């Protein structure tokens, strides 16, 4: 009967699912609910460095809106 | 927070390709009408445990090494490019994140030889170091070939980053117009692997036979994680699935499916063909598929620039 | 201790020479080398050049020290003293600089020569949207037309000299 | 990579059997016979009942007769299913090779139920065979041979148009017919090389 | 009354050659065997489950040997050696003896079962029906001696399966 | 005591562990042989019980020997055996590696394969019956069930 | 719709060992769950079934008793656990329990 | 630095594994192998064309390195040049593959 490999494709299935996951959940969770600022070119760095700059925390992911100004 | 993520990438791949060995047992008991392992425990659950407490308790072989320190590090080595090749697949963000994460994976991929090249040596036998030099020259070749194809798949792409290669793969799938290196892209996937029906390392001697059963269990878990490494890769730059940036969980959910549906693909074929020989596959590559491969070069490097598509680098 | 990781390296560097400077065996030599490879492509790749570093990687290594290998495979059968005696000299010399470089800061050899680490020497600026060595390496196809000329004809003419030279008639 | 002189080291399975028959009864030498050639265990004791009864001017009964050649036939379907699948095992592709084994389990119990063995069954003997077939047991034999032709055109499909076994087969062993005779070939070697020759129409038996 | 295997012209019209061309570029003949494979995965296997199933077996089975007994208690055995004689391995042993009330016993019966190839010569040479080939094959033993059968281990094989022997020997006497 | 429980659940783990994976190497000698790999058919499928199909003999547990030891080969078998790590079990098939059998008188047959390997289990049969020599193999899973490696080690 | 019988006979072989106990009792013990008709018992306690609509050599089957002879034989099941007037049976000797 | 605590930790993970296939059975007081391969006295032969093929892979790979950077390249101002170039190279590969076919390099290793 052709139902009984699946659950070994099942297992197969949530150990290549688990990692993925976490570390999305860890990237939300790091990031303050938000992605991880990718850097491929130095100007997005130079952005990056900036906001670390600007947000008086040293933690970019606390962002600092248009409140922020007069 | 980073240390938990590398635990989280490196368990579960020693995890896979310990399901990969039950998986591919009883694929192959299913395939040629008998059962796999189904007594120690639910649909034989409980084998890899079983396997891996057998392999880790057992006696070496104790062969007369000529260098014991190269082989110490011929596993070592083996299992670090097996498991440290994981990091930049996006699924759906990878865990280092490489703006040449495709060539850095080319290049150990490309220098993956060194273990069976110290294997060889380690051994004192010179017929197995003629099956090493064998296998060497076949890898290195098929290694070529790969470097072809990817070339041009990039170039298509247009960036060498991986990330950026979901949204290449949004409207339609690469396979639609790269359907011939798709094909070429799997026989080398069936091929680099040292895997049937090109499989010269079990016919007639292995590249490790004096090596001891703990190293040849490295050596097997490096291998399958290598496959499983490049199915997923074939998975993911020939067949990327829908990834929304709100909703994630999809898009993981969908390339596992083609993973796990490509390897089973790999466990099909391995189960139809009779093994080739070494002069066969050398005319394989060297007068069939290089001049295919250069031709597919030269019309896909041609095609952007006459139909106004060239892809943006960023 | 780790802003002066490239110089760190770099003694490495020196270390993975000393690997092979003395030259016991072929094979050893190569194991030392690779090393050396390695550490050298990790002083590349900590300056910013990932392209430079991976072509290190990908030819110099995986491409090129692997054929190296296999030919010293064809000969230097399986189975020194002024070997270790070298070994020990070049320990003492480098040791003896590395004090020299952390104490006085400066030395004479044939020029003068700074013992600060290195991190002072880096730039500020912005390339904006692209790396600056990427599209260095882009422009060999626009603008260098003679170089490639020449590169292609030589490479064919070692192919021409590799079936030549070894048929051996 | 390739050969000038091959030469084969043979007597790791020395038994002396033709020595030991020497000391023995008739009667007693017959199941040396199924011990020479196991995947033709059926087959041999029939060359040597026919040497026996030659020897003795008797013949066989007309039903002892197609019982031979019943039971011989079937032992062809044994062996040459350990010819092709082991040889498509020695090249590589192991699939066909569990395929074919449930049908060779099938007819190891047409083994067992007439004679009481499975492999040595001792039953064809000078003079006749040892025991009549259980009722019922030609009827087992047609509703497995009517199903068995499948398994023919099921094996074929996977070795004669792959081409992969073509490369594999199609120039390696090549002999002309004259040197065939020379060097005392027969079976599928002259019929191979096409020297149309056969034992069963030349000289038949029973 | 014979056929050229292997000799079979190939069309040369362009239908056969571009076939052929599509059969070598597109691997037809081989996505007929993944076919194969596929439809032959989806079928039933034929594993039964051993030890709580067990093979078909036939009545005429050759097993372990036992000695057997008539209806009364006696020992069926006469000590005639004719099993000896016609055995063709020399496993079995016997030496014999007139018992207390005169009767022509066995002392000594002594069966090689590593020297046995069990052909089945001594069941049918055995004029009283004294020794059986028995159904029994699971007998594997941890020590050679234990597969050294004397008189009494006989015996008892024949006191432990007599129940079914000799419900196969009435169904099977009839072919002898 | 606590010690006498621990490595008596560590014992019983690790023979399990060592029971439920037995990698076997066959000697394809003789009738036995074909016998063996009628018994790897899908009817009677070893491969269910966690028994491979021909490893190689430099990492098996268990080595069967099926059919004739000559004189010619017993130097071959016992560098086999040699080879193969600890820990090494032997099953004899047929009567051929029991006593010889059908050849104990020959001239160049060794009288049972035990004269050259230390034996386990003895399956008698010419040939065994493919259900007996999985019995004969389960009666092997048995013989390791009740080994005391660590017991014996912590007592002594 | 043509699954929802599949999963009917499946869950008939779930409640037909009296229960999911005697389910995972009977998979855990026998690995084989499907159920069929009582043929018999012997003293000892290996129950013997029957199922004529499955392929020849899977139609009988036993159940081993969890105590023969004083030993404790709840995992360790012996092919040689079987009175002679059921091996008869068994083995298919005679279509006559 | 991340990316180097992964390389550090893969690696230190893969000498765990291989510590524990080589340090932790030698608890085990099984036996001490004295033993006392078809090579018996020959030295190895030296088979011409796997050097000659390793070399060839050598040339290959220099110059696919070489063809490396076209997707980098493709934004380049002036195409023409660069697809006159790109042809002109490939052209190249397979005037060198065609020699390396015609003086009888793919013969007994095809
Ligand atoms: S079955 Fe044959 S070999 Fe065995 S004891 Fe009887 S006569 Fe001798
Ligand atoms: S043939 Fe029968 S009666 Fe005669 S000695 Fe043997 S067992 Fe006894
Ligand atoms: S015991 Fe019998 S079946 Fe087995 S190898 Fe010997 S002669 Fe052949």
């Amino acid at each position: 009967m052709w139902f009984e490999v699946l659950p070994g494709i099942a297992v197969m299935g949530v150990c290549l699912f688990i990692p993925g996951m976490a570390t999305a959940r860890i990237h939300r969770f790091s990031n303050g609910g938000r992605e991880k600022r990718v850097a491929h070119y130095s100007y997005q760095w130079y952005l990056m460095e900036r906001d670390r700059r600007v947000s008086g925390v040293n933690r970019y992911y606390v962002s600092k809106g248009l409140e922020n100004i007069d | 927070m980073f240390m938990i993520n590398v635990l989280t990438l490196i368990i579960p791949i020693l995890l896979a390709v310990a399901f990969l060995t039950l998986v591919e047992r009883k694929v192959l008991g299913y395939m040629q009408f008998r059962k796999g392992p189904n007594v120690v425990g639910p649909y034989g659950l409980l084998q890899p445990i079983a396997d891996a407490i057998k392999l880790f308790i057992k006696e070496p072989l104790r062969p007369a090494t000529s260098s014991i320190s190269m082989f110490i590090l011929a596993p070592i080595l083996a299992l670090t490019l097996a498991l440290t090749m994981w990091i930049p697949l996006p699924m759906p963000y990878p865990l280092i994140n490489m703006n040449l994460g495709v060539l850095f994976m080319l290049a150990m991929s490309s220098l993956a030889v060194y273990s069976i090249l110290w294997s060889g040596w380690a051994s004192n036998s010179k017929y197995a170091l003629i099956g090493a030099l064998r296998a060497v020259a076949q890898t290195i070749s098929y290694e070529v070939t790969l470097a072809i194809i990817l070339l041009s798949v990039l170039l298509m792409n247009g960036s060498f980053t991986l990330s950026t290669l979901i949204i290449t793969q949004e409207q339609v799938w690469l396979i639609f117009p790269a359907w011939p290196l798709a094909m070429m892209w799997f026989i080398s996937t069936l091929a680099e692997t040292n895997r049937a029906p090109f499989d010269l390392t079990e016919g007639e001697s292995g590249f490790n036979v004096e090596y001891a059963a703990g190293p040849f269990a490295l050596f097997f878990m490096a291998e399958y994680a290598n496959i499983i490494m490049m199915n997923i890769f074939t998975t993911t730059l020939f067949l990327g699935a829908f990834h929304n940036p709100y909703m994630p969980e999809l898009y993981t959910i969908n390339f596992t499916i083609k993973s796990l549906l490509l390897s089973i693909t790999f466990l099909w074929i391995r189960a139809s063909y009779p093994r080739f020989r070494y002069d066969q596959l050398m005319h394989l590559l060297w007068k069939n598929f290089l001049p295919l491969t250069l031709a597919l070069c030269m019309w896909h490097v041609s095609l952007p620039i006459l139909l106004s598509s060239i892809p943006p680098q960023t | 201790m780790m802003t002066y990781i490239v110089f760190i390296l770099s003694i490495i560097f020196v270390m993975g020479f000393v690997g092979f400077s003395s030259k016991p065996s072929p094979i050893y030599g190569g194991l030392g080398l690779i090393v050396s490879g390695g550490v050298g492509c990790g002083i590349v790749l900590n300056f910013g050049g990932s392209f430079l570093g991976l072509m290190v990687f990908l030819i110099y290594l995986g491409g090129m020290m692997v054929v190296f290998g296999y030919t010293t495979a064809m000969a230097t059968e399986q189975y020194n003293k002024v070997v270790l005696g070298t070994f020990i000299t070049g320990l003492l010399m480098e040791f003896l600089m590395v004090y020299y470089v952390l104490k006085d800061k400066e030395v004479e050899i044939v020029f003068k020569f700074n013992g600060m680490g290195d991190w002072v020497i880096y730039d500020t600026g912005d390339s904006g949207f692209f790396s600056e060595e990427a599209m260095g390496i882009a422009a060999l196809y626009s603008y260098g037309t003679w170089l490639v000329i020449v590169t292609g004809w030589s490479l064919l003419i070692g192919v021409v000299v590799i079936m030549e030279i070894t048929r051996g008639n | 990579e390739m050969v000038r002189k091959c030469d084969p080291h043979i007597g790791l399975l020395h038994r002396g059997t033709e020595k030991l028959i020497e000391y023995k009864t008739y009667l007693q030498a017959l199941p040396y016979f199924d011990r020479l050639d196991y995947v033709s265990m059926m087959c041999n004791e029939q060359a040597y009942s026919l040497a026996v009864e030659k020897l003795l001017n008797i013949q066989p009964p007309p039903r002892a007769q197609w019982i031979r050649v019943l039971f011989g036939e079937i032992t062809r379907l044994l062996n040459h299913i350990m010819a092709v699948t082991t040889h498509a095992l020695d090249i590589g592709a192991m699939t066909p090779f569990f395929w074919m084994f449930e049908e060779r389990e099938k007819m190891f119990e047409f083994y067992e139920r007439v004679s009481g063995a499975r492999m040595h069954a001792a039953y064809v003997r000078p003079g006749g065979v040892h025991q009549d077939l259980p009722l019922g047991l030609m009827d087992d034999i047609y509703e497995f041979s009517k199903n068995f032709s499948l398994r023919i055109d099921e094996l074929e499909e996977m070795l004669t148009n792959n081409r992969i076994w073509r490369n594999r087969t199609v120039d390696i062993g090549v002999v002309t017919a004259e040197d065939a005779l020379n060097y005392g070939f027969s079976g599928v070697m002259l019929r191979g090389s096409g020297i149309q020759w056969d034992l069963r129409k030349t000289q038949p038996y029973d | 009354t014979y056929k050229y295997v292997n000799l079979r012209e190939p069309s040369m019209d362009m239908k056969s050659v571009t076939d052929r061309a599509a059969q070598t570029l597109l691997w037809t003949e081989l996505i007929r065997g993944l076919g194969m494979t596929l439809s032959y995965l989806f079928r039933e296997p034929a594993t039964i489950n051993y030890p709580f199933e067990k093979g078909p077996l036939s009545p005429r089975f050759r097993g372990e040997h036992a000695l057997r007994r008539y209806p009364s208690g006696e020992e069926r055995c006469i000590a005639c050696k004719l099993c000896e004689a016609v055995c063709p391995a020399q496993a079995i042993t016997i030496e014999a003896e007139p018992r207390a009330d005169g009767s022509r016993r066995t002392t000594r019966y002594d069966i090689d079962m590593t020297k046995c190839i069990y052909c089945g010569f001594c069941q049918e040479a055995c004029p009283v029906d004294a020794i059986v080939e028995g159904p029994n094959f699971e007998f594997s033993t941890e020590t050679h001696e234990e597969l050294l059968y004397n008189k009494e281990k006989l015996l008892n094989n024949g006191d432990k399966w007599e129940a079914e022997i000799a419900a196969n020997i009435q169904a099977d006497y009839l072919y002898r | 005591s606590r010690g006498e429980y621990v490595v008596a659940k560590l014992d019983d783990l690790i023979n399990w562990a060592r029971r439920s994976s037995l990698w076997p190497m066959t000697f394809g000698l003789a009738c036995c042989a074909v016998e063996m790999m009628h018994m790897a058919a899908p009817r009677y499928d070893m491969d269910r019980f966690g028994v491979v199909f021909r490893a190689s003999p430099r990492q098996s547990d268990v080595m069967i020997v099926a059919g004739t030891l000559t004189n010619k080969m017993a130097p071959a078998l016992r560098k086999v055996y040699d080879q193969m790590p600890e820990p090494r079990y032997v099953v004899s098939m047929g009567s051929c590696a029991n006593g010889g059998g059908y050849y104990h008188y020959s001239y160049s047959v060794v009288r049972g394969c035990d004269r050259i390997v230390p034996v386990d289990i003895y399956v008698p049969g010419c040939p065994p019956t493919a259900e007996a020599l999985l019995y004969g193999i389960l009666q092997l899973q048995k013989k390791i069930k009740r080994e005391k490696r660590l017991r014996i080690w912590y007592r002594r | 719709m043509e699954l929802l019988q599949v999963l009917k006979r499946g869950l008939q072989q779930v409640s037909g060992h009296g229960g999911l106990r005697g389910y995972l009792r009977v998979l855990f013990r026998a690995n084989d769950v499907r159920v069929g008709t009582l043929v018999g018992e012997d003293k000892y306690g290996n129950k013997y079934y029957e199922d004529n609509k499955q392929f020849f050599g899977r139609h009988r089957w036993v159940i081993y008793t969890t105590e023969m002879n004083g030993k404790n034989t709840f995992w360790d099941v012996d092919g040689s656990m079987v009175p002679p007037e059921w091996h008869r049976w068994l083995h298919c000797m005679t279509d006559d329990p | 630095m991340n990316l180097m605590i992964t390389l550090l930790t893969n690696f230190t993970l893969a000498t765990l594994l291989v510590t524990i296939a080589f340090w932790l059975p030698q608890l085990n007081v099984y036996s001490e192998k004295t033993s006392p391969d078809p090579m018996g006295s020959a030295r190895l032969p030296f088979s011409m064309k796997f050097f000659l093929v390793a070399i060839t892979f050598l040339l290959f790979d220099l110059e696919i390195a070489l063809l490396l950077p076209l997707p980098w390249a493709s934004q380049t101002t002036n195409l023409n040049t660069m697809l006159t170039m790109a042809l002109l190279l490939i052209f190249l590969l397979a005037v060198s593959l065609a020699y390396e076919w015609t003086q009888k390099g793919l013969e007994w290793t095809e």
